């Protein structure tokens, strides 16, 4: 065909078939769901274990980008580690030139540029990951953020990426995430994040969620170890009767 | 000729309107826009069916862009 | 090495990727329309959500370039926002190295200029947004000017940009001709019907962007959902 | 002259493939609290005949695990379950010329 | 692109861009013995266009102009070089560029423009008038870069038959400003709908200087004349 | 929306004579409402029959009285306009459109045996632009030439 090997060429339709190879490399990997609570944004993420051999918790999905910024990932996790360090880099940059904590609409606005600047040429090929950004503060309250390869940031109350996309955000839709409290927020979490496993489709997983709001003082991080191991508590009391 | 054209229906405003009009058509402008007038239940064809009645037919907007121009 | 691919002069010199760039346009299913006033100007742009779950205040496509000029866009939306970003930093190096606030039409210029740098050589990606700049300019009055990704513009009246192009100048058109000293709520007015009588919606006060910059309040403005629905309930009747 | 008027369907607007789900909405059993416009929001580009394979494929979601009648939600999912199924459409207009 | 010789010995890409030209809009210079006039034709899509917004003639100074046939960005980036370069020309020089100087800088430019790889060569001709010590003064440069001086030429739609006809006319005697009437007749010959206020652009140079001519006094020459 | 309106105009025609033609203009566009509704076709053209029958009541109250000219002029100014401000073509062209016109004529009708050559040669002319390219329109259209003999 000789008009989807570049990024700088045009389809007749209008078109660039390797951001939606890239779309297509991001959905093959796993799911990430992202919510906007009352106070703060939780992220649950589920990561598929290849063997026992790994000494448990390697290459979690969950970044810390800033101390009040937290991070998820689907696609490609190379890519999502520059990111990343562009992402901290970024937040040094302002905090040094500014003196004050960045708001997550800027640095998302910073990383759409940097990630949409790579799809303008041919010398370097669109990135396979999408990320979400979570922050809280109080003085601009809770805020959430999706960013795909292709460079479109969008706020969401509540988004997922992934293979089970489409079951993730219709159980996301039908909770009234604006109403209920982080506590409960980390249960329906972890709750939407074992339906959407899908069991025979996959090996043994693991889970992983994390922490941003006034609970944990606006700082992001992970959920504590007596907050965790309940997921699969009120899973078993939430599975199908058959 | 055969048609109404009550007072002031105007046609040298139409003749100066470019993009190649074949000479069938102009038939099928006659036509519809007979049809536009007796849709209304009027016997009398007036100067306001012919716009809508010619935008109706020919319909090719520009197929050109104009920077290349 | 046939110029199909990448931009190069062909037989009778048809630069394909640059209509392509115009489909790519084409591809986002919004539409925009400006109108000037007799001393004001207006940018009616519709908006489609696909779920609630998404923040509706984080989707605008409206944007304040300046303190007195809007700005709104169409095509894919991360290119949307960065050629975005670069007028916002033109207009903000010009106002540094001149001090003025910058004319409508020499950013409309620079970044045609810079359209026509990117579709001038290879190993650039042409762009596939298209452009409107609304504003006011000192004894001009209101100004209201389009960029395609090729560098083209001119001065308009009132024009419109979206998929449904066509059938929207022609009902601007045909308004114009009887043009007459139109007035604020009445272009306003117009403008929104020509919205819906180009969709066929009849669409809700909370689907639709508005932006209003007028000689009275030089300052560009947003338009809030209260006044939307009072002029739609103003024009419900006619 | 030879053929004189030039008719397009388009795809169906948003309260036409609300009428035509509600046509199709007429051999249903199940208990009413559906909000329709769901469905019409969730529903863009469309064909005027894949409403009523959503309606079908909601039917087969009753069908499995013995629901004589329909529960509001597989709807939804009907529309989720034709989306990707027409995620590899060719989406050419052909227009006359 | 790096385009290189055929093995006819031609360059198809200038070809091309010949050609793209060849399609552009028609218009029309003539040298008479008073001064230079350059004229073209811009018809307007609809109405919605504002026809005082953008001009098709720009002043690089008091006594310089230059129209064009091709594209349109690549015009106005021409005329940005062309300023600039006569600019520091008067930088140097402390007096006001003569023509045929800024025609071949401006020539020798498409030269590295068509030399240099990477760049699409430019798709547009160009028509420089002005006024250098009384003689007037009126050239063509075409993409390739090799440039010309005619007293009376046509460049764009339907070019060759405006060559024939200013053949026919244009005695190069006209020591009037009548020969603005007879690129009038020559824009008139291709002209579409009709000649109207604001369609035709005219410029004259003459002993004042290059000035653009007000759209009163060109619907004025409309009238009567024609 | 249904004929209840149509007794309330009934009390539209009880004070209607008692106050000037300010009254007729602010019931004007409650009948204009009634028309823009169509409800199924000629449903509304009972309303529009109702209103049809007042205006030619106030016809009756105008051209008893010297204001003869300005209700002839307003009333054909305003139902040439009820194709713009209602539905298209007074929304029927026809069983509300057609009583109208039989009501006017008949009206004319009534003022021929009464009138000077004045307010007949305006309410005759002001019939003659609707008679150019509309009335009743289906298979007699003759009340035009019945007119236009007394015209004559």
């Amino acid at each position: 065909t000789g008009y989807d090997l570049s990024a700088s060429t045009f389809s007749p339709d209008g078109r660039v078939f390797q951001v939606e190879y890239a779309m297509k490399a991001v959905e093959n990997s796993s799911t990430a769901i992202g919510i906007r609570c009352k106070d703060g944004v939780v992220f649950g993420v589920e990561k598929l274990v290849l063997s026992k051999l790994y000494e448990e918790g390697s290459n979690k999905r969950l970044f810390n980008v800033d101390r009040h910024v937290g991070m998820a990932v689907a696609g490609l996790l190379a890519d999502a580690r520059s990111l990343a360090d562009i992402a901290r880099e970024e937040a040094s940059n302002f905090r040094s030139n500014f003196g004050y904590n960045i708001p997550l609409k800027h640095l998302a606005d910073r990383v759409a540029m940097y990630v949409h600047a790579y799809t303008l040429y041919s010398a370097v090929r669109p990135f396979g990951c999408s990320f979400m950004l979570g922050s809280y503060s109080v003085n601009d309250g809770a805020q959430l953020y999706m960013i795909d390869p292709s460079g479109v940031s969008y706020g969401y109350w509540g988004c997922a990426i992934g293979k089970a996309r489409q079951a993730a955000k219709t159980e996301i839709e039908k909770l009234q995430m604006k109403e209920m409290t982080c506590r409960d927020i980390v249960k329906e979490v972890a709750k939407i994040i074992y339906i959407v496993h899908d069991e025979v489709k996959d090996k043994a997983f693991e889970l992983e969620l994390s922490w941003v709001g006034e609970l944990t003082n606006g700082r992001h991080e992970i959920v504590p170890k007596d907050i965790r191991e309940e997921a699969e508590k009120y899973a078993k009391e939430s599975l199908k009767e058959e | 000729s055969k048609m109404n054209l009550s007072e002031e229906v105007d046609l040298e405003d139409y003749v100066a309107r470019p993009d190649k009009i074949s000479g069938a058509d102009i038939n099928s402008i006659c036509q519809e826009s007979g049809m536009l007038a007796v849709r209304e239940n009027r016997y009398i064809v007036l100067a306001k069916d012919f716009e809508k009645a010619y935008k109706t037919v020919i319909k090719k907007d520009e197929q050109e862009h104009e920077f290349y121009k | 090495g046939f110029d199909r691919h990448i931009t190069i002069f062909s037989p009778e010199g048809r630069l394909y990727q640059v209509e392509y760039a115009f489909k790519a346009i084409n591809q986002g299913g919004l539409t925009s329309v400006a109108v000037r006033g007799k001393d004001c100007a207006v940018i009616v742009t519709q908006k489609k959500v696909p779920d609630k779950l998404l923040d509706s205040s984080t989707v605008t496509h409206l944007f304040k370039i300046t303190e007195n000029i809007g700005c709104v866009m169409t095509g894919m939306t991360a290119d949307s926002r960065s050629q975005v970003q670069r007028a916002r930093y033109e207009a903000a190096n010009w106002k540094y190295k001149y001090g003025y606030e910058i004319p409508v039409d020499m950013l409309c210029k620079r970044i045609a200029d810079i359209s026509q740098v990117y579709t001038q050589n290879a190993e650039m990606r042409p762009l596939g947004c298209c452009m409107i700049l609304i504003g006011i300019d000192e004894e001009q009055g209101p100004q209201v000017y389009k960029c395609d990704p090729a560098g083209y513009y001119c001065g308009f009246k009132a024009t419109a940009a979206g998929v449904k192009q066509t059938e929207s100048t022609s009902f601007l058109e045909k308004k114009v001709k009887k043009k007459f000293d139109w007035t604020f709520e009445q272009t306003v007015e117009t403008a929104i019907t020509c919205l819906s009588t180009v969709l066929s919606i009849d669409f809700k006060p909370s689907e639709i962007e508005v932006g209003v910059v007028t000689v009275e309040n030089p300052k560009f403005r947003i338009l809030t959902e209260a006044e939307i629905d009072a002029h739609l309930v103003a024009l419900a009747e006619r | 002259g030879r053929l004189d008027r030039k008719i397009h369907i388009d795809l169906p607007n948003e309260q036409a493939r609300l009428d035509i789900l509600k046509i199709h909405a007429g051999p249903i059993t199940k208990h009413g609290e559906i909000d329709y416009e769901a469905i019409v929001k969730l529903s863009d580009g469309f064909n005027g005949a894949d409403l009523r394979n959503v309606c079908t494929e909601a039917g087969m979601f009753a069908i499995r695990a013995d629901h004589d009648f329909v529960v509001q939600e597989d709807f939804m999912k009907a529309v989720r379950k034709v989306a990707d199924s027409k995620k590899l459409e060719s989406k050419l207009d052909y227009k006359p010329v | 692109s790096l385009t290189t010789f055929s093995p006819s010995g031609k360059l198809v890409q200038i070809e091309y861009a010949l050609a793209a030209v060849a399609g552009g809009a028609p218009s029309v210079g003539i040298k008479a013995a008073n001064g230079v006039v350059l004229a073209t034709e811009k018809k307007q899509k609809s109405i919605l266009y504002d026809e005082r917004s953008v001009h098709k003639v720009e002043p690089i100074t008091k006594h310089i102009g230059l129209v064009y046939s091709g594209m349109g960005p690549d015009y106005r980036v021409l005329v940005h070089r062309a300023r600039k370069l006569a600019q520091q020309y008067y930088l140097v020089y402390q007096e006001p560029i003569p023509t045929a100087q800024l025609v071949q800088r401006v020539a020798s430019v498409m030269q590295e423009y068509t030399q240099s790889g990477g760049v699409r060569p430019f798709g547009v001709s160009l028509l420089i008038c002005g006024w250098n010590e009384g003689r007037p003064y009126l050239f063509q440069s075409d993409p390739s870069g090799a440039y010309f001086a005619w007293k009376a030429t046509a460049m764009g739609k339907n070019y060759v038959n405006g060559k024939t006809f200013l053949e026919k006319r244009y005695n190069e005697d006209l020591e009037l400003e009548d020969a603005i009437h007879t690129a009038i007749l020559t824009l008139k010959e291709s002209f579409e709908g009709q000649m109207t206020e604001d369609n035709i652009e005219v410029g004259i140079c003459n002993e004042a200087g290059f000035r653009r001519l007000t759209p009163t006094e060109v619907k004025d020459y409309l009238a009567a004349i024609a | 929306m249904a004929d209840g309106g149509s007794e309330r105009a009934d009390g539209r025609i009880v004070k209607m004579e008692v106050d000037y033609s300010a009254t007729v203009d602010q019931r004007l566009p409650e009948c204009a409402k009634l028309a823009k509704e169509g409800r199924l076709q000629e449903v509304i053209e009972t309303l529009l029959s109702l209103e049809k029958q007042t205006r030619t009541a106030s016809d009756m109250v105008s051209t008893s009285r010297i204001l003869v000219a300005v209700v002839k002029m307003c009333y054909e100014a305003k139902e040439w306009d009820l194709l713009n401000e209602n539905i298209m073509l007074l929304s029927k062209r026809r069983s509300q459109l057609k009583q109208a016109v039989a009501k006017m004529v008949q009206q004319c009708c009534t003022y021929v045996e009464e009138i000077t050559d004045l307010p007949i040669k305006l309410r005759l002319i002001d019939t003659l632009r609707m008679v150019t390219e509309g009335k009743i329109y289906v298979e007699i259209e003759r009340a035009r030439l019945t007119k236009t003999l007394a015209t004559i």
